[PDB]
């Protein structure tokens, strides 16, 4: 037996929050009676601009939607045109020859360790210890027999995101409001402790009898006051909803909080 | 400079950065450069490794399955030109299955002499669609940008804009940058291959890609033609002979290369012979060696189909370079190519939709005969205006003019500098309720269409305020109206953003409002 080929067609799906389904095909050349697969998933942190882009005025929000949908006469060509159209066959051939000379030993911020387990005879595997809507890198190595003496097969990577936590990116508590001169308002709220990936910005919809006026609050500007200050509102009983925006799009809003902009 | 280091053969590095020390002082590599299968490597392993001496390769550069490698701006900070003498299945620069890669970092590469660029299946790779390979490669029809984070996740991967050169492709117009700290330089077509300087002075004809001194065949970074003795030459004088088509060697040099591997057979190197006054691996047919000296000697005497992939580039506001490939089934001796083009109409929703939503950045948005030529330059065009092109190949004379069906592709010219520059001074209106209405004349010919107006105003001594005016706003107010202002003199600036990115900032204008006190 030799080092097996990589697991072919590794797909994944987001079954439920904190859960992920991974479904793949057996390797092309198992090179031996295949014993099992090694499912190794590691957390993937944020990127640079994910904490720098002032998404209130920079650009659209980059989201990574989960691929849950991945759950589910004629005449042959002659030999001349077949040889003429053979263009990418030798390409992938030499790339797999390159990867054939590697191994993966069966070992037992960006400081996230990996979690490795064995899947005996299942091309599908459910992971139930994840974070709602966060990037996860799963590396699978089709281990044949003698995969400990020779080393398991080469790594095949895939990236997936879990299901967002249902109504988690909302404000995890009651908001507070403060009146200020010029009939100004300052709102302060907590941040979701376990957001669906990351709270990129907050949307504050307020207005007279209808949340018509809108305001954006970036990620870092929030920490300057634990919230944001609307500079002017007309004197009167006003209302404002705060529907945050996580990495999974806009979330939920607790309540259109009331505040006294006028005076008694 | 032009002679910074020594010569190295082609090498394959695997499994660790330990063997990468063999190419420390290397400047040129007479072969390929393979760095692949680095599994146990860590990002900190690469942060303290560099090769500033490596400036030029000959065949190509390959990177495949090198974990922890986030960028290359530190590995090859001075790689300038790949000669591309050989090709990896027409690909002159391959980057495949790079896991932790998020950008390119090859800011100093300015030309690939021959081949294509293929970058596929790098799930974390950004900064990939924000680069124009036309100013870098000659033939970009063969290429691969798929299964990448920028094609599916919309990396954004903005460029340094505290300014990067913004090139035009068939329909799109996006800035050019390799990292968030390196703008991709592009130079005028007048000396497409000679090179460039910082001030725009073009390089010498003998240089390639770049030179440290303008119009000097000695201070070149890489030589276009054969190199010899610290100076790029068009053709080396006798007795030196051309070797590997890039540097000329004398008889004594390519002699040792012959005898050395003739007996050692270390890698079966080429027994270079001097034919056509050039030390060539093998002398061409109808010629043999003298059997005593390496100088070779001549032996005694012994309707069509659719035109393929027509892409278009624009290197000017009134010009367009249209390139294509002959159809797969000419179905006859192709006499001349038939080209039709017409001005497209911009999408109607763009004239009325809101743009002050989710950031202020915008998305990437007659006939003629051609005889014995696969390209055509089209003049007399409107700047940045989308043009729908129709191209057909014809294989019969005009009196019997029957030929292929109509192909279709979209073209777009280059934007202009002052086309988006708001003209005329901004005017204001006085009101008793401290409500001001602002008016400014937009140019009648924008690069595409003006989509919004970035308005910035500020009273003397106060803090700068930022506004966003959508299509509908100045469609009704003919501008923008501000309410509840503090009495005093203000300083206002505007920048109109069109389909060709952000325009210019208007000169800070100042107006006076009666303070109702004097
Ligand atoms: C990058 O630099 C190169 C070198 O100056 C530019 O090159 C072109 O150079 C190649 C290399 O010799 C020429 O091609 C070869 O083409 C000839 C054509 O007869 C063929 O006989 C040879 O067997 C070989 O295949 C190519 O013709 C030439 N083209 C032009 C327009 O000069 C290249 O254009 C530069 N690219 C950029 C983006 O600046
Ligand atoms: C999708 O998730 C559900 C629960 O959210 C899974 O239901 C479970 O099935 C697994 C089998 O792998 C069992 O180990 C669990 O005990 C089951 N839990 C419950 C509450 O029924 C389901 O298997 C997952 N996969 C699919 C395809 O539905
Ligand atoms: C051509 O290459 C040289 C060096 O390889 C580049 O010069 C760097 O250029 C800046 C000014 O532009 C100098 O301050 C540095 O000292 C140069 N570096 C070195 C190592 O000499 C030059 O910019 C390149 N030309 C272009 C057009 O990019
Ligand atoms: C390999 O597997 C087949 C069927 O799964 C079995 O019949 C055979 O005995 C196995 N061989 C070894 C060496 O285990
Ligand atoms: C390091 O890489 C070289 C080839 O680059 C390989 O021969 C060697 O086995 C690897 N491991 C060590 C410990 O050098
Ligand atoms: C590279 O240059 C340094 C300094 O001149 C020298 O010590 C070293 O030996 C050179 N590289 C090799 C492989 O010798
Ligand atoms: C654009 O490229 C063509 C092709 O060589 C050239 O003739 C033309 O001058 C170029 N445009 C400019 C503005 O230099
Ligand atoms: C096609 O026409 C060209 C002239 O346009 C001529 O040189 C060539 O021989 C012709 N070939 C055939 C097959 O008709």
């Amino acid at each position: 037996a030799s080092v097996p080929s990589i697991p072919l067609d590794v797909l994944s799906a987001s079954n439920s929050s904190s859960q992920l389904i991974v479904k793949w095909n057996p390797p092309s050349l198992p090179n031996g009676n295949l014993s099992y697969y090694i499912v190794r998933w590691q957390r993937q942190p944020q990127d640079g601009y994910l904490y720098r882009h002032n998404y209130c005025s920079k650009d659209k929000i980059p989201i990574r939607k989960y691929a849950d949908g991945t759950i589910d006469c004629a005449c042959p060509k002659t030999e001349a045109e077949k040889q003429a159209e053979k263009e990418e066959a030798e390409y992938r051939k030499v790339f797999e020859n390159f990867l054939h000379n590697s191994i993966f030993v069966p070992r037992p911020e960006t400081e996230y360790p990996f979690f490795e387990s064995r899947v005996d005879n299942k091309e599908r595997t459910v992971i139930s210890n994840l974070r709602p809507f966060t990037l996860y890198r799963i590396d699978i190595h089709s281990c044949n027999h003698e995969a400990e003496k020779l080393g398991c097969s080469a790594s095949n990577f895939v990236f997936a995101r879990t299901m967002p936590a249902e109504g988690a990116d909302d404000i995890p508590g009651p908001v507070t409001w403060e009146p200020r001169p010029e009939n100004s308002i300052f709102l302060k709220w907590p941040e979701p402790e376990n957001p669906n990936g990351l709270i990129l910005m907050y949307e504050i919809k307020y207005g007279s009898q209808v949340e018509d006026q809108r305001e954006c609050v970036s990620r870092q500007e929030y920490r300057k006051y634990g919230g944001a200050k609307l500079n002017r509102l007309n004197p009167g009983n006003y209302t404002a909803r705060i529907q945050a925006t996580s990495l999974s799009g806009n979330g939920s809003w607790t309540d259109p909080v009331f505040f006294y902009v006028q005076a008694k | 400079h032009l002679y910074p280091g020594e010569v190295c053969p082609g090498m394959d590095i695997r499994n660790n950065l330990t063997r990468l020390h063999e190419l420390e002082n290397c400047s040129v590599i007479e072969g390929h450069l393979q760095i692949l299968l680095m599994f146990k490597t860590r990002p900190e392993d690469f942060r303290d490794l560099s090769f500033p001496k490596l400036i030029m390769i000959t065949d190509y550069l390959l990177l495949f399955r090198v974990y922890g490698l986030e960028s290359l701006k530190d590995l090859f900070p001075n790689l300038t030109v790949i000669r591309g003498s050989r090709l990896f299945f027409n690909y002159a620069l391959v980057i495949f299955e790079m896991v932790h890669l998020k950008e390119l970092g090859l800011y100093n590469l300015m030309n690939i002499t021959r081949g294509s660029v293929r970058i596929e299946k790098n799930n974390e790779l950004c900064y990939l669609a924000t680069i124009d390979w036309s100013r870098i490669l000659d033939s970009v029809e063969d290429n691969y940008i798929v299964l990448n984070k920028d094609d599916n996740e919309e990396c954004g991967d903005i460029c340094p804009g505290t300014n990067c050169p913004a090139t035009v492709i068939n329909g799109q117009f996006v800035e050019r940058c390799w990292t968030h700290s390196h703008c991709q330089k592009v130079c005028p077509t007048i000396c497409k291959s000679h090179g460039c300087t910082a001030e725009g002075l073009c390089c010498h004809s003998e240089c390639l890609g770049n030179c440290s001194q303008p119009d000097d065949p000695t201070k070149c970074v890489a030589c276009r033609n054969f190199y010899l003795d610290g100076r790029c030459v068009e053709t080396c004088p006798p007795p030196y002979y051309h070797f590997q088509d890039w540097r000329c060697v004398n008889f004594s040099f390519c002699q040792d290369l012959h005898h050395k591997c003739k007996n050692s057979r270390r890698q079966g190197c080429h027994q270079y012979v001097i034919h056509n006054n050039k030390c060539i691996p093998e002398c061409p047919s109808g010629y043999t060696m003298n059997s005593s000296n390496l100088l070779c000697t001549p032996c005694l005497g012994p309707n069509p189909s659719v035109p393929l992939d027509p892409i278009s580039v624009s290197n000017s506001s009134s010009q367009i370079i249209l390139k294509w490939k002959p159809p797969s089934d000419p179905n006859g001796n192709i006499t001349h190519y038939l080209v039709f083009w017409e001005r497209q109409a911009e999408d109607s929703e763009l004239f009325e939709l809101d743009y002050c939503l989710k950031g202020l950045k915008l998305p990437s948005r007659p006939f003629e005969k051609v005889v014995n030529k696969e390209s055509l330059v089209i003049s007399g065009l409107r700047h940045f205006t989308g043009y729908r092109i129709e191209l057909q190949a014809c294989n019969q004379d005009t009196p019997e003019e029957r030929c292929s069906v109509a192909a279709y592709v979209s073209a777009r010219t280059m934007p202009e500098a002052k086309a988006d520059d708001i003209v005329g001074p901004v005017t204001h209106e006085i009101f008793e309720n401290n409500v001001v209405h602002l008016m400014w004349q937009e140019p009648k010919e924008p690069n595409g269409l003006i989509v919004l107006y970035e308005v910035s105003y500020r009273r003397y001594g106060d803090e700068e305020l930022h506004l966003c005016v959508s299509r509908k706003h100045f469609a009704l107010e003919r501008g923008c109206r501000l309410r509840g202002l503090s009495p005093g003199n203000y300083s206002v600036r505007i920048r109109a953003t069109s389909l060709a990115g952000n325009g210019s900032w208007t000169e800070p204008t100042y107006f006076y409002v009666t303070d109702y006190l004097d």
